[PDB]
């Protein structure tokens, strides 16, 4: 079954952070989603496997965040 | 409650 988790792009203060343009893949290359970043938290709902945050364009005036991957277990654990 | 959350910084450029 699937796991939820939420993913936050924040500025370096702590504060979610709009215009962000994002993406999710899984361990196969496949885009899971694509999105802009809005200001708040973005749910997600995965079964288990390997994924990618990845960041394609940051806001004007900000620099591009290094990947970030993930594992979601059978079990409901998400490590980072 | 216990949802992960998975946090992506965005750092400033220097100007």
């Amino acid at each position: 079954s699937a796991t939820h988790i939420k993913f936050s792009k924040r500025d370096e203060d702590g504060r979610e952070l709009a215009g962000a343009t994002m993406e999710l893949r899984d361990s196969s290359g496949k885009t899971i989603s694509t999105w802009i970043s809005d200001g708040h938290v973005k749910d997600f709902y995965l079964y288990p496997g390997k994924y990618t945050f990845v960041e394609t364009a940051a806001p004007d005036g900000y620099e591009v965040a290094t990947p970030i991957e993930f594992t979601v277990n059978e079990d409901g654990q998400v490590t980072v | 409650r216990g949802v992960p959350h998975i946090v992506m910084v965005d750092a400033y450029k220097r100007y």
